[PDB]
RNA sequence: UAAGUUUUAAAAGGCUAGAUUGCCUACAUUCAAUAACACCGAAUGACCCCGACUUACAAAAAGUUUAGGACUAAAUUUAUGA
RNA sequence: CUGAGUUCAGACCGUCGUGAGACAGUUCGGUUUCUAUCUUUGUCAGCGAAAGGCUUGUUUUGAAACGCCUAUGCACAGUUAG
RNA sequence: UACCGUACUGCAAACCGACUCAGGUGGGCUAGUAUAUAUACUCAGGCCAUAGAAUCAACCAUGUUAAAGGAACUCGGCAAAAUGCACGCGUGACCUCGGAGGAAGCGUGGCUAAAAAGACUCAGCAAAUAGCCGACAGCGACUGUUUACCAAAAACACAGGAUAGU
């Protein structure tokens, strides 16, 4: 509960200053609110890394100290991007990735059709809704609802 | 451990790069070891004058196999290579190369004593 | 790998004198509910006893000791 | 290829072979089963039954 | 055909190696959650050198003492139990935390049947011995133990009287931070 | 374990039976179900086994230790300098 | 242990034959079963009991143990067999 | 709006094989890493009953590793071992011009990097799955078929052709 509350905390004071901020400033940032929390860098880095890695902020290279960004010695600039990305790339390279993707499902499309078989395989349409599901609707909706 | 009918890098300028161990002189009827002479067959030849295809003595200087002294220590060698002999117990190549020509002997080789580059 | 004869009574039991029993020189005996067993060997109510009545182990007195209960 | 196992079970093929209408359907068929009778056997055929 | 017993070694148990350390980690996880459990004279043994090497482990309270009880012990309501209650129960015995007793044979096999049970707790079958036996400072062993290097190792309550000078201190306590 | 290391004389060396001679407080249970560990071992005046601690100058087989098992006794030690 | 060759069943080439076929003429391919009763042999083990008289050398309250020769057991075991 | 089926089993201890038999038995439905119904782990679901218990026999079966050699073994490299994968280069004769051919042979791969680069590892097709290659001949054009139970082949068939009859 105490790192579910540190961690959104980080991101609190990541974006509030929407700027490239790194790990120095973030947790300097986020003691600067009220030892209250962050006693170190290194619980500080773990949490960052760990929302970079859930998608929910991300990294860029710092000037003067480049040290090869991919070596985990390197600070990162974190950005701290407003919804969590349902990828973790750039998204003008994933847009090129995907592009690449649906260009190569069209020609296995093609090249499965001058063969004997359909473009895209076809699945039997299926059933999920249940009691489970219904019942669990009206506990949601109660829930909810009070 | 040279067995009969293994492959070895005779080292010399004798024009043999390979020979295959046809037979054991003494009554050593296991392996041959360094410092003993052997008949060897030159599979294949460098081009020059000991075409392939003869039947010559070899002497083998160095082996893939711990070589044990009696003090305790022992030699161990990265090739498995030997030096062509004459009739007269003396090779035929004018010196040892030193691509493969590092030893450790002194029982009347002294003439294989100055044909390789360094000895011990 | 085959009998050529029919093996004779005393030859068979000649031949059977490995799957014998050697009878043994020791018992370990409770003298309450006289029961039997080795010496190396619980034989109370605890191993299989429906004889048991206690008699057997005669003191166990231990009421102090002091702990925490993981709960 | 192992053997033994030359029945194969199938309720058709069992009537349509072996039951009274195509023992009834030609004369030496209806000698059999008179023979049948003849012997006494308590089951005329392999589809009878009550 | 590897020698294990007459060559001081685990035993095979009739298993893998990996089904026998699984078997191992799921009876010493019963072992601590009842304390006597019965079993073949071979399981009986190996299980006896199992339990002195967790409850040691057990013993040492540490975070990786802890994380490697974690993978070996499965239960988690009996790993609270091994570092909290047997940690404290055999603080101070140097090893033979375990007794073994003979229980006759099993009905479905004929195999030998031991009983297996932590010593030193109320319910179990024989008196325990102290873990220490407080020395004369007037007879031989303790001037044996002057002259050469050894310690005094003397029977001692959970919290000594050494620390109770620090802990009376009301400017050692930090508030609880 | 060998591919390694020792030894392979006149007669040497081994196996089985044994004249004799000597001795005798010897019913044979336990320490793990295949002692081959162990009879040229132990069973509490017991380190026999097991555990614990230490050793990189053993990448681990030795040293301490009666914690556990080979139960057992008192009016001078719940007990060997094990 | 193999079945490489000497027994087949398939096929081709050559010889002979009217032909079914024959060839110890050449070829390619083509089921090797058996859990040891007892006779040997290697090795590991079990069974093959004794107490005899002591007129007991002694004692009274020929019976009881004590003292003897050897009987088993155990140990070392011929200038001792095989 | 009647009549018949509706239990249970149905890759199996319930069917066909004398058996609670390692054999044979048709159709359909399906989740993730992930990407193919292949492969490794797993979801839903199911299972760990039909001899058990320890231990170091020899030997047998099935495998792992092995120093120096390497077909020297053997009727015969039989059996094992070895290549085994996606992106690049490349790439012989002979030939019915289609093929041989994935010829042969050589680079490049995991991990971190909103990214010009790097870390260390003995090892980066890191665990599982996915051709040994080349040459000289003989026979049969080819794919197929053949002795259920010792022979799958040069034997049979084949498209085509010739002959004879109609
Ligand atoms: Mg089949
Ligand atoms: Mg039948
Ligand atoms: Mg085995
Ligand atoms: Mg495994
Ligand atoms: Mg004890
Ligand atoms: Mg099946
Ligand atoms: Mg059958
Ligand atoms: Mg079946
Ligand atoms: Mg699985
Ligand atoms: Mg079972
Ligand atoms: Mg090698
Ligand atoms: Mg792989
Ligand atoms: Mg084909
Ligand atoms: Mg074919
Ligand atoms: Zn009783």
């Amino acid at each position: 509960q105490l790192r579910r509350q540190h961690a959104a905390m980080c991101l609190e004071a990541l974006k509030r200053a929407d700027r490239p901020l790194t790990a120095e400033q973030v947790h300097e940032a986020v003691n600067s609110t009220a030892k209250p929390v962050l006693s170190t860098l290194a619980y500080t880095k773990k949490l960052l890394e760990h929302l970079r890695r859930t998608r929910f902020v991300y990294g860029r290279k710092n000037p003067d100290s480049m040290l090869s960004p991919g070596h985990p010695d390197h600070p990162r600039l974190y950005e701290a991007l407003p919804f969590q990305a349902a990828r973790y790339g750039k998204p003008e390279t994933l847009a090129a990735a995907d592009e690449a993707a649906r260009a190569a499902a069209i020609a296995k499309a093609q090249k499965r059709l001058r063969n004997g078989k359909a473009p895209y395989p076809q699945h039997r349409r299926r059933a999920r809704f249940s009691i489970w599901q219904h019942e669990l609707a009206q506990e949601a909706l109660r829930e909810l609802q009070a | 451990m040279i067995p009969k009918y293994s492959f070895l890098k005779i080292v010399d300028n004798s024009g043999a790069k390979l020979a295959q161990v046809i037979g054991f002189y003494g009554h050593q009827g296991g392996y041959a070891s360094v410092g003993d002479v052997v008949k060897v067959v030159v599979k294949e030849a460098r081009g020059e004058k000991t075409t392939a295809g003869v039947m010559r003595k070899a002497v083998v200087v160095e082996q893939k196999y711990p070589f044990h002294r009696q003090n305790g220590s022992h030699v161990q060698y990265l090739r498995n290579a030997a030096v062509l002999l004459s009739e007269k117990g003396q090779p035929i190549g004018n010196k040892v190369r030193s691509m493969l020509g590092v030893e450790f002997n002194k029982p009347r080789w002294a003439k294989l004593k100055s044909l390789s580059k360094r000895l011990f | 790998a085959t009998p050529k004869k029919k093996l004779s009574l005393h030859r068979r039991g000649n031949r059977r004198v490995w799957y014998w029993l050697k009878r043994k020189t020791e018992v370990a005996k409770c003298s309450y509910c006289g029961a039997l067993s080795g010496r190396n060997q619980m034989f109370s109510g605890a191993a299989g006893n429906s004889a048991c009545t206690g008699q057997c182990v005669e003191q166990a007195p231990t009421p102090p000791a002091s702990s925490y209960p993981a709960e | 290829g192992n053997r033994g196992n030359t029945y194969q079970p199938s309720r058709r093929k069992r009537v349509n072979r072996h039951g009274l209408e195509k023992r009834l359907s030609t004369p030496q068929g209806r000698e059999v089963l008179l023979r049948r009778l003849r012997k006494g056997r308590w089951r005329i055929t392999v589809d009878s039954f009550r | 055909a590897r020698v294990r017993v007459r060559l001081g070694d685990w035993n095979r148990l009739n298993r893998k190696w990996q089904h026998r350390v699984s078997m191992m980690k799921t009876m010493v996880t019963q072992l601590l959650e009842k304390e006597r459990i019965r079993t073949t004279l071979a399981k009986a043994k190996t299980l006896q050198r199992y339990a002195d090497k967790v409850i040691t482990l057990g013993k040492q309270g540490t975070r990786e003492a802890w994380s490697e009880a974690r993978g070996i012990v499965r239960t988690d309501r009996e790993l609270h139990k091994l570092f909290t209650q047997v940690a404290l129960r055999y603080r101070e015995r140097p090893g033979g935390f375990t007794r073994l007793v003979r229980a006759g044979w099993r009905e479905r096999d004929a195999a030998p049947v031991a009983f297996v049970e932590l010593v030193d707790r109320p319910g179990e079958l024989r008196p325990a011995n102290p873990a220490l036996q407080r020395p004369n400072p007037l007879s031989v062993q303790a001037w044996i133990r002057q002259q050469l290097g050894q310690p005094a190792r003397e029977p001692s309550p959970l919290l000594p009287p050494s620390v109770q000078q620090y802990l009376r201190e009301e400017n050692r306590i930090q508030q609880g931070r």
